[PDB]
């Protein structure tokens, strides 16, 4: 029973103040940093992937985001 | 009056010749509208209200299980049968299990068995649907001068009065012409369409907690249907994600239900806006529109009216709003009748020299009785201010020094219309409204360019937009040709400062 | 004639179910809502549900949730009413009436109605008593 | 869901005389009601669809008025053949209710 | 209430069955398709995005997924 | 032998709520119902206007709180390697006709 | 009709607590300021303490601080009060009355006030005796 | 606070009669006055609020004034339902306190 729509994805972006924005536009930020507090050691193992992927040394943070970032969510 | 302390206040003219003043009416602030004739007025939307909806498919999240039920089946026999899953009141899922000797079946290796149990559920999610029509607008609007504290709290009498006026607008009936004996006729025509986006909006009532959803999501939701069903047994549909089956390591299957999932639904619920008293009355918070106001038939009530020489007197120490004004509640006996006042201010007299923002134009007083309070408002320029009010030597005079610089006006008035170029966006336009050409064209470059920024940029998120931004921008400085990185650099800042939102 | 005629008078144990047949007389009969409503003796009347003789689209309400079905037979033109799991209450009197523009399968009510809104043919009443 | 009260709950009068029965609802019911007249072991009498029309073969004897949730039925003079349970029943928003009655008698 | 921890980041790989695996190793599939089906246009952004991304006509696709798979969940 | 560490209540029950608004300025709200901990409470910024007393106006502020009881506690306990027991059976083949616990 | 009733007359043990209850009828009970109002018997009026019915916002005077509590109960539309600590002046007739402009949570008499001020519903008068 | 004397202690008066009442408080309380008139064993009479202000169906046989520190009632003609104590009070500064009374006898 994932109850899959958070329906943010459908803001109404309209003038009163929605249902629970207070705690929402924080808890993507606490998800991220409670999951990597939780497996640290994903920090190098991100960066040792990513510093091998765009051969930029700008796209390479882009890859370090990518991976951080896919890491929390859908895991 | 009303719209006082109310901040996310504007004030609009109109450049005069053709009362052409398309106010965005705000359901969540005021807006006053002024011109040299044609008392000053102030509109605020009280309420948005939606009479019929219907009731589209509804939800279970807290659900039950019981007489369990399993029918094993030998490894070569078929597979189980279990004539208890002919009924869809019951959910069921087959799995192949392990069959050993000691186990019955002759035979031996992956057997099959079906275990399910009944699904009777609670607390349903009533997800009604409702249209762009048989909704209602509901606002109320206030001219200034008399009705010392306006002050909603009596508004009762004040539409049967005539310094307030309340209105319902409908899709049906868009025009309504505010009419005030003695003062004017208002004449309105809104878009009773263009507001929320409707048709696109369920309203979800879950625990007696109301709220409107964009429907896509709403239709996304994987908890059991009521699909769009009436009385008779709710024959659920997709019945499996509540209910979870497990079986052992290879063997003896049961079920659990997981509970109720309410807290889960309000948490996936991060986008909505909650909305009250539903009876078939279904009452909801903010949400704007378009308003095409006309001063057809505003008289001023007291033009001639004698400027009568009473001693005037403060009595609440005029404070001043963000939008730089200052109102002041006056009182005076000494004099009666339906008087005019005069009410200016200077920065020396014997000049007077009037100057400066006069809000409440006409300022008029009822009736010979004793001081009566005569609320209203003025704005000073950008340095120290003598404000004036009663007639010559038994006047009142008072320090103002508004301390906002003129600059620091446009500081406000540009990033109070950033704020309305933002959410608002297209309806931002017409705000200050005269129907110039350029007005129009910002109007239908921000139709096609935000059109497809939504249809693009499809419903964005915090965090996403936020990084989009960020990228944007370190894009911007890298590429060459300048053409393209500037648009990369364009688009990035649109991101961020859409995440500037009201949020902050 | 639009007429419409109900069963005899039954009675019945606790916890049965009794079926209540309506035959219609006098008009096309997919043309009008079934509309029953019940009635104990001293009591009043109070709405039971509805069904098309078309479709045999079906509604009621919450009274009778999960112990009322209700039927069509388009040949002799019929509708059976089904009450199950019979309890003290059901003592009474139901009434079977033709209702309005029956156009497809519903109640269809925010569209007109009345013109005989379900009163032409209400029949003659179907006693039913339950006890042993 | 539709509570209606429909007063009184009784009354009797002399034949000739005019009579009228109210019923208001809680809510708004803007011209979907209904009135019947039952006797004992009887279908009812054709009085009323839409709170304000007669229905064909009706006497003019009778009559029916009201807007907004409140509603008038009038019997213009009373006859032998009004005696009676009169009831009134909404139509709208689908818990279909009536009226508890109002009965009459002969003097 | 954000139920932050969707424990499947703590997984115990042991031999037993864990909770919800069943529904749990389609359910971010699920929450993917089921968020593009409802935001199409997005697909075409995330492209223009990409492309314009890593110059390497293998990295595009990269950053695709970069966007297509920052867009659902975090949302 | 498990030990009773920390509990949870995710069923909750609120009542005899509470408010007490403050002026723009004379403090913050105090609410002596905050005094208690039964009592969950939050101090927030609330507008306060003319005709709504506090001779005043602007940003005033009141506490909003409630009392916190609540029902279905998770009892999370603790269970440690000893004290801990495993429970085996095992079997010998040939005699023993359909062994068959 | 806009009226308050209070409880019946009560005798009370000295060092004990009392609870009156005013119950309010005709009016929104969460738009008037209750106010309690003692009256020793040969003695004059001398106001408690007042009390919102929204919200449950309290004040009252020093001659009573730290035995004077006053609630509201929103369901039946009622305000209790009551005394702790009981002493001999406490044997009097406390009245509780409606008030004013009660807006959001407070006494708030600054603004207006009059058109029964607080003198709509006096009710009946709580007659207390402390003694044994 | 706010110490607000009451004027007379008592009287007494035949019926028909006119009768006035002061109370001045040491304070300014330009318009936060009020005044009733209690039997024993009663809720008090409506009379005035505002201090010049007759409430709905009080009898204009009551009337009150004063504007700045000191205020007056009167009764225009004496009745026999008039026996009570008359009480002023001030609405300001929230010490609010009443007078002690004033008594009347019909003779
Ligand atoms: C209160 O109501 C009166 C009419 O009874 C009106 O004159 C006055 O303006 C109202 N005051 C406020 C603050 O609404």
């Amino acid at each position: 029973a994932v109850t899959l729509p958070s329906h943010s994805t459908r803001k109404l972006q309209t003038r009163s103040q929605t249902w629970l924005e207070s705690r929402e536009y924080t808890k993507h930020l606490i998800r991220v940093e409670n999951w990597i507090f939780r497996n640290p050691g994903f920090a190098l193992a991100a960066a040792a992937i990513a510093w091998l992927l765009g051969s930029s040394t700008s796209q390479k943070v882009i890859y370090l985001v990518m991976i951080l970032l896919i890491a929390p969510a859908y895991s | 009056i009303r719209c006082i302390g109310v901040s996310n206040r504007d004030f609009v003219e109109g450049m005069s010749g053709g009362t052409w003043v398309d106010v965005v009416l705000e359901h969540g602030g005021c807006v006053t509208v002024m011109a040299q004739d044609k008392p000053t007025v102030d509109i605020e939307l009280v309420t948005t209200t939606v009479s019929n909806m219907a009731e589209v498919r509804s939800y279970c999240y807290e659900a039950s299980i019981s007489d369990m039920a399993s029918d094993s089946r030998c490894p070569t026999q078929g597979e189980a049968y279990l004539d208890k899953q002919s009924d869809t009141q019951y959910v069921c899922k087959r799995t192949l299990v392990d069959r050993g000797w000691g186990n019955g079946c002759g035979l031996f290796g992956k057997g099959s068995l079906v275990t399910c149990a009944k699904f009777a559920c609670s607390k349903k999610m009533t997800g009604k649907s409702i249209q762009p029509e048989n909704l209602e607008y509901r606002i109320m609007l206030s001219v200034h001068g008399s009705q010392h504290s306006g002050m909603i709290v009596n508004d009762t009498g004040h539409e049967t009065d005539e310094n307030r006026a309340k209105v319902e607008i409908t899709p049906n009936s868009p025009r309504a012409e505010a009419t005030l004996g003695g003062f004017g006729s208002l004449g309105l025509d809104c878009e009773p369409r263009t507001g929320l986006d409707f048709s696109d909006l369920y309203y979800l009532t879950m625990n007696n907690k109301h709220w409107l959803v964009h429907k896509e999501w709403f239709h996304d939701i994987p908890l059991p249907w009521h699909a769009g069903a009436d009385t008779g047994t709710p024959h659920w549909n997709n019945k499996e994600a509540l209910v979870e089956f497990k079986d052992a390591h290879a063997k003896r299957q049961t079920v659990v239900v997981l509970g109720s999932q309410e807290g889960a639904v309000h948490t996936a619920l991060a986008g909505a806006l909650e909305a009250e008293m539903d009876g078939a009355k279904g009452r909801l918070s903010s949400g704007h529109l378009k308003c095409r106001l006309k001063m057809d038939k505003l008289r001023l009530k007291g033009v001639s009216y004698s400027l009568c020489t009473a001693a005037f007197t403060f009595t609440k120490i005029p404070a001043e709003t963000l939008h730089g004004t200052v109102t002041v509640e006056v009182q005076y006996a000494g004099t009666d009748g339906p008087c005019k006042v005069p009410a200016q201010m200077a920065v020396d007299m014997q000049t007077l020299t009037p100057v400066g923002r006069l809000i409440t134009a006409n300022p008029v007083i009822t009736e010979s009785t004793e001081n009566s309070k005569m609320m209203l408002e003025l704005d000073p320029p950008f340095g120290d201010s003598y404000i004036v009010i009663g007639v010559g030597e038994k006047k009142i005079t008072h320090h103002w020094h508004r301390s906002g610089s003129t600059i620091g006006k446009a500081f406000e008035a540009t990033v109070r219309g950033a704020k309305r170029m933002a959410v608002l966006g297209d309806t931002a336009w017409d705000f200050g409204s005269v129907g110039g050409a350029l007005n129009s064209l910002g109007k239908g470059i921000h139709q096609i360019f935000g059109a497809a920024f939504k249809s693009l940029f499809g419903g964005m998120s915090w965090f996403s937009q936020i990084l989009i931004g960020t990228l944007l921008m370190w894009l911007g400085l890298n590429t060459k040709n300048g053409s393209i990185s500037l648009m990369c650099l364009a688009l990035g800042g649109v991101l961020i400062f859409l995440s500037t939102a009201v949020s902050a | 004639e639009v007429q419409l005629v109900q069963s005899g008078p039954d009675v019945e144990k606790p916890g049965a179910s009794v079926k209540v047949s309506c035959k219609a007389s006098g008009y096309t009969f997919t043309s009008n809502y079934i509309h029953w409503v019940r009635q104990a003796p001293g009591q009043g009347l109070e709405w039971m549900g509805v069904i098309n003789p078309r479709g045999g689209s079906t509604a009621s309400a919450q009274k009778f949730q999960g112990r009322i079905t209700m039927t069509r037979d388009t040949s002799t033109s019929t509708v059976y009413m089904e009450l199950s799991s019979l309890r003290s209450d059901d003592t009474a009197v139901y009434y079977c009436a033709r209702g309005g523009r029956a156009l497809f399968y519903d109640s269809y009510t925010t569209p007109r109605d009345g013109g005989s809104w379900w009163f032409d043919p209400w029949g003659q009443g179907s006693l039913v008593t339950v006890s042993s | 869901d539709i509570q209606l009260t429909q007063s009184p709950s009784s009354l009797s009068a002399s034949v000739g005389d005019r009579v009228t029965f109210t019923c208001q609802a809680s809510q708004d019911i803007r011209k979907y009601l209904n009135w019947y007249q039952q006797k004992p072991g009887k279908a009812p009498k054709l009085l009323i669809y839409d709170a304000s029309n007669l229905k064909t073969g009706v006497p003019s004897r009778f009559s029916g008025s009201g807007s907004g949730t409140d509603f008038t039925f009038t019997i213009s003079s009373l006859q032998p053949e009004d005696v009676a349970t009169y009831y009134c029943q909404q139509f709208d928003d689908l818990p279909i209710t009536f009226g508890q009655g109002t009965r009459l008698q002969i003097k």
